[PDB]
């Protein structure tokens, strides 16, 4: 079969397996369907994998090539298509392959911006709340204020409100920082394998990978 | 508004803060503080350039977006000896170790 | 026979088989087939339908017919696919059935695992074409049946309803079967599904739900396709206020939503919207009032400081949606000094309103002239009403605000109606200000009988309010023309009356001596021409007799005849309402009047000949047969009474004498002028038994039933009718045990 | 006033006191510190880190990046796990 070929409704047949089950994207991928591949968005299936937050599906893509940081029309990366949800697996697979968390759609928004947006909302279990937890780490920093003030939204939430303006506040560790910069310089390739090499202590190896 | 700024002299590293509308005069009263060398047997240099120490910082060329915290405008510090001013001499800091291949760029 | 029916079936299934291959495309065949063919194919679903709703236990039996079974199913999931009325709906039927006899089997069994395996394919089909629910007849019946047979195949199974409504939402979000139809078809059945599941499943479904539709409704652009969204949300939230009480952030969230939708303009969103907010607020009144977790003050007190914003944009019965809802939520604040502080806070607005009006009216009455004076009272006197509605008893300490001006604006309306109609002849009705006027007297009285029907002091309600209302409503109600008396003039004093028994007893002669003789003279002619007075009129008779039967002691005897005369009048009536009430009243009169037997004499002297010959008149006419219980049960009373010697006289006019020797010659009389073919006999026989039964009102009914029927013999008439009490009653014992049965599975009821 | 951290290759680095207890070993530890382990390039840019630090502690404005070579990244990271800042 054309593997590759786009039907009707202009999307590959991996947009659908990515959405099913990681069977189906292993068998698709084993025979050569682009693991980039691109809908009529542009989307591709890693995005979907994500949104759906099969974990295992995103994790059989991303170790078969696909790009962690695609873009879609509005520039949209698959993390931030899972930090909408505050889906945590996904999340957490994206950035062990070094998915960028300093990212902006063109409408505005980052990933950790739509967490704390689900989180205002109320609809926010554990889960999210260690989703946020994860992003805050991976980030190093990030800042809400615009105008030195947080997002309408936000403030109907007095405690979130505190929380996030004192989290904005403070300049962040310098160990953070630092983590921060060693993430970005091993850049896009599987973390946990490459900062196994890594001349530091072994409680450091695992700080690089968000576990502390 | 703020200047942040090294001073440095062979071994020796001076962090600290001023105004831009300060002078270079009490920048080095600032260096009496610490190292009590009288003003007159220290002088100050912006780059391999020397300066007075009536002008303001502002006219030296620092300015606040010049000298952030985070990367200080550096200022060489020389001492009389035998009432006789050393040549200017700053150790580099050590270069970095070989960044590991990987880490190394894409 | 159970082999009859099973060879029946078989041999004509295998004959069907030829006919239609199970692989045909059934809705493709009716598409296309001639007429011929859609009726092949309904008289399909009938004979599968009706067969198995009788014998599916029959087929379930014979396992050796098990797959011949499964095969005829397959045929009846490809006839579900039709989509013409008639034959979906014959489909649905089967599908409620056997979804009831499933639900009933086990709410697995050794026999439910015939279905299971596929029974998720009705559940896609159910779900996928799901009727309009009223998110705003036929539409109603088959929503109610679909509704119960989603409730009950999630009940059967909630993990695969679940799955396939969550699945669906995606393919939405997905774009792939992205449209109007299917996204408002998909939402009505998750909002379907309320109460089905258990709060947790119910919280992690709506969780993701919501979620999905979030995402939807950022992806999607263009207004069309963002207000459709917006509507299938407001409509899954409103259904699911258990969710909303369990997470306080999110419901408070929903409704600072609405409260921007009700500043949107796009079509029916503010409707939407105002709808949603009311039946939140009915529902989850009571975490408005609360201080929830880590609040610094309850949200009622936030949504009364932004009021004057909140309905900057709405329609004025959007207004009143709004007024109601808060009215619900003050309605909650069980602390009586804070409600009144919110009740006072709440009115501010239309009090402020309501007093400049008053202080122009004072300043000069001439601003009562004005279309726009009469329309801003006719909408302050409508808010009212509807804080009145939602806050109950309470509401009077704003009702004490306004009242006594209230009843000055009406005064002087009235004056305003009185002299159009003197100046210019009845037409002036219907002109606009006429109407308007009108109005506001209408919503004055719906103001009143809403708090006294809800009011709970009588003694404070007949001091302070009642010498005011009479004043300015009776007199006015006397002298004005025909066309400027409002009937709720009467529903307001029978409400008056129903509350404040014996309290009012004192005014009820002056009550009747305005009302009674001008409005009898309206109603007593033919139908259709007050039939608001002429309903008015009963109830506020009923009401009278049955609280203060005293005040018909008291009231002159001229018009106590007249009220007899009323009420012949109207159990002689032909309407099945009219008649009933008047049996009603006839037998309330009748029990009090046994009571109080001073001057109970000259009553029973003066009207039991009278009365007796109209009720036989009207058994033995047979018009209204659905009354012929309550005649019994009446006849009975009155041959009881006879019986028992209360009548204590020589009733026969003026002569010696006694009572029961003249009764049964009266009644020989009045039978045999209405049949003069019934032999003297058998007057005998049935006076007799009459006389026997007269305790024995079941026995008496039959009586009279039987007796009845062989005059109907004698005519050669329908004798069916005369059984129609029975049968309504059966149909309805059958309805109620549906209902009753409805009420053991959670969900078929909405919250 | 004043405190002065020595680096392994010996160059001294004089800080305001308020600054140099921006780290908690500073504050443990102590007019004078001297290192063993950190390099100049690094105890420097960690110096730097703590004027960063005090400059925009509770910041009203948005805080601007801290340039961090990714060179010098990975000693850094070392030295302010030791340091525990
Ligand atoms: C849809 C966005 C929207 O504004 O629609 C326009 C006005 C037609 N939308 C996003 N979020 C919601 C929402 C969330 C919670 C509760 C409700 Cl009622 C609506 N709608």
């Amino acid at each position: 079969a054309e593997v590759n070929a786009l039907d009707g409704y202009n999307r590959t047949a991996l947009h659908y397996a990515a959405e099913k089950d990681e069977a189906c994207v292993e068998v698709l991928l084993e025979y050569g369907a682009n693991p980039n591949a691109l809908d009529g968005n542009r989307d591709t299936p890693l995005h979907w994998a994500a949104f759906k937050n099969n974990a295992e599906c995103v994790r059989a893509l991303l170790e078969s090539g696909a790009s962690v940081n695609a873009l879609d029309y509005n520039n949209d990366t698959p993390l931030s298509w899972a930090a909408m949800k505050g889906n945590l697996e996904s999340v957490s697979i994206l950035l062990d392959y070094g998915a960028e968390v300093r990212v902006i759609n063109l409408i505005g928004q980052t990933p950790i911006s739509r967490l704390v947006a689900l989180l205002v909302r109320g609809l926010g279990t554990e889960k999210e709340d260690s989703c946020f937890e994860l992003l805050h780490r991976a980030v190093g920093h990030f800042e809400l204020r615009k105008n030195g003030t947080m997002p309408r939204e936000v403030a109907r939430d007095p405690q979130l409100c505190e929380k996030l303006t004192v989290l904005c506040s403070a300049p962040g560790t310098l160990k953070t920082l630092a983590r921060y910069a060693v993430r970005r310089s091993l850049g896009l390739q599987y973390l946990p394998d490459a900062v196994k090499g890594l001349p530091l202590p072994a409680s450091l190896k695992e700080y690089l990978l968000l576990l502390e | 508004m703020d200047v942040f700024l090294m001073i440095r002299r062979h071994k020796t590293t001076i962090f600290t803060d001023a105004k831009e509308s300060s002078t270079v005069f009490e920048l080095k009263r600032i260096v009496e503080g610490i190292l009590k060398r009288p003003p007159d047997e220290q002088r100050l240099y912006k780059d391999d350039q020397l300066l007075d120490d009536g002008k303001t910082l502002g006219e030296c060329g620092f300015t606040s977006q010049t000298a952030r915290p985070q990367a200080p405008a550096t200022v060489g510090l020389a001492f009389r000896a035998d009432d006789t001013f050393e040549a200017l001499c700053i150790e580099p800091f050590s270069s970095p170790p070989e960044l590991p291949d990987v880490m190394k760029p894409q | 026979y159970e082999e009859q029916f099973v060879t029946l079936f078989t041999l004509t299934m295998m004959q069907l088989k030829q006919m239609l291959p199970l692989n045909t495309n059934i809705r493709l065949a009716y598409s296309n087939g001639k007429d011929d063919e859609q009726n092949f194919i309904q008289n399909l679903s009938l004979f599968l339908c009706t067969f198995l709703k009788e014998h599916d236990q029959l087929i379930e039996k014979r396992l050796n017919l098990r797959e011949t079974l499964m095969e005829a199913l397959h045929y009846m999931l490809l006839v579900s696919e039709v989509e013409e009325t008639e034959i979906f709906k014959i489909c649905l039927e089967y599908w409620n059935h056997l979804a009831a006899e499933l639900y009933r089997e086990s709410p697995v069994p050794p026999r439910r695992q015939l279905y299971l395996p596929m029974l998720f394919k009705v559940r896609l089909l159910m779900v996928s074409r799901m009727a309009k629910p009223e998110e705003v007849t036929d539409s109603i019946n088959l929503y109610k049946n679909m509704r119960e047979t989603l409730v009950y195949l999630t009940h059967l199974d909630y993990v695969d309803t679940e799955r396939i409504m969550t699945e669906k939402l995606h393919n939405q979000v997905n774009g792939t079967e992205w449209s109007w139809k299917n996204l408002n078809t998909l939402c009505w059945a998750i909002g379907s599904i309320s109460g089905a599941m258990h709060e947790e499943d119910e919280k992690r479904f709506l969780v993701t739900v919501i979620k999905d539709l979030l995402g939807l409704c950022e992806q999607k652009r263009g207004k069309d396709n963002k207000a459709i969204i917006a509507s299938n949300i407001m409509y899954i939230v409103g259904q699911y206020p258990r969710f909303l009480r369990a997470h306080w952030k999110f419901l408070k969230t929903v409704v600072n939503k609405l409260f921007e939708f009700m500043h949107e303009t796009h079509d029916g969103v503010q409707d939407m919207a105002c709808d949603t907010f009311i039946k939140i607020a009915q529902k989850c009144r009571r975490h408005f009032v609360q201080v929830q977790v880590g609040e610094v003050m309850p949200f009622i007190d936030e949504i009364l400081n932004n009021i004057n914003t909140i309905i900057c944009d709405l329609q004025p019965q959007q207004v009143h949606t709004f007024y109601e809802a808060v009215g619900y939520m003050i309605g909650a604040q069980t602390d009586q000094t804070v409600q009144e502080h919110l009740i006072e806070k709440y009115m501010l607005l239309p009090n402020q309103v309501w007093d400049s009006i008053i202080q122009q009216a004072t300043k000069n009455v001439d601003i009562l002239k004005d279309p726009e004076t009469v329309k801003q009272l006719g909408s302050i006197l409508k808010t009212n009403v509807r804080a009145c509605k939602a806050v109950g008893h309470p509401f009077v300490i704003q009702l004490g605000r306004i009242y006594l001006d209230m009843l000055n604006v009406y005064k002087c309306l009235s004056e305003n109606i009185s002299a159009a109609i003197q100046a210019n002849g009845e037409m002036v009705t219907k002109q606009p200000l006429i109407r308007s006027m009108r109005t506001v007297k209408r919503e004055t009285l719906k103001l009143i009988s809403g708090w006294v029907s809800r009011s709970n002091d009588p003694q404070m309600v007949a001091e302070n309010f009642v010498p005011p209302l009479l004043d300015a409503v009776l007199i006015d109600y006397q002298r004005n023309v025909p066309a400027a008396r409002e009937p709720e003039v009467l529903s307001t004093m029978a409400i008056i009356v129903n509350k404040l028994g014996g309290h009012i007893t004192a005014e009820i002669p002056q009550i009747f001596d305005a009302v009674f003789e001008c409005t009898l003279n309206m109603i007593n002619k033919d139908f259709e021409e007050y039939p608001e007075h002429r309903t008015n009129f009963f109830l506020l008779l009923q009401a009278v007799n049955s609280h203060c039967f005293p005040a018909f002691l008291a009231i002159p005897p001229t018009q106590f005849k007249l009220v007899l005369d009323s009420i012949i009048w109207a159990f002689k009536h032909t309407m099945r309402n009219v008649a009933d009430t008047g049996l009603q009243i006839l037998f309330t009169l009748l029990q009090n009047v046994a009571q109080e037997e001073a001057a109970a004499q000259s009553f029973y002297q003066t009207y039991f000949c009278d009365i007796l010959q109209h009720i036989f008149s009207v058994v033995t006419d047979t018009s209204h047969t659905a009354g012929l219980t309550m005649h019994a049960s009446i006849l009975a009373y009155m041959f009881n009474l006879v019986e028992e010697g209360k009548i204590s006289t020589s009733l026969n006019p003026g002569n010696p004498v006694n009572n029961q020797i003249f009764l049964q010659e009266y009644v020989a009389n009045l039978l045999k002028s209405a049949f003069p073919h019934l032999q003297d006999a058998q007057v005998k026989l049935f006076v007799t038994g009459l006389f026997s039964l007269n305790q024995d009102i079941p026995a008496f009914k039959e009586h009279l039933r039987d007796f009845l029927v062989q005059i109907k013999e004698f005519a050669g008439e329908d004798t069916s009718d005369l059984f129609l009490e029975e049968r309504e009653i059966a149909l309805r014992q059958a309805d109620e045990e549906k209902h009753k049965r409805q009420m053991s599975v959670p969900g078929i009821f909405n919250p | 006033m004043y405190v002065k951290l020595i680096s392994s290759d010996g160059h001294e680095f004089i800080v305001k006191r308020e600054h140099a207890l921006t780290s908690g070993t500073i504050k443990a530890m102590l007019n004078e510190v001297n290192f063993r382990e950190i390099p100049s390039h690094v105890l420097s840019k960690v110096c730097m880190y703590f004027t960063y630090k005090v400059r925009y502690t509770n910041s009203s404005t948005e805080i601007p990046e801290f340039p961090i070579a990714p060179e010098i990244a990975l000693e850094l990271l070392m030295a302010a796990n030791f340091l525990d800042c």
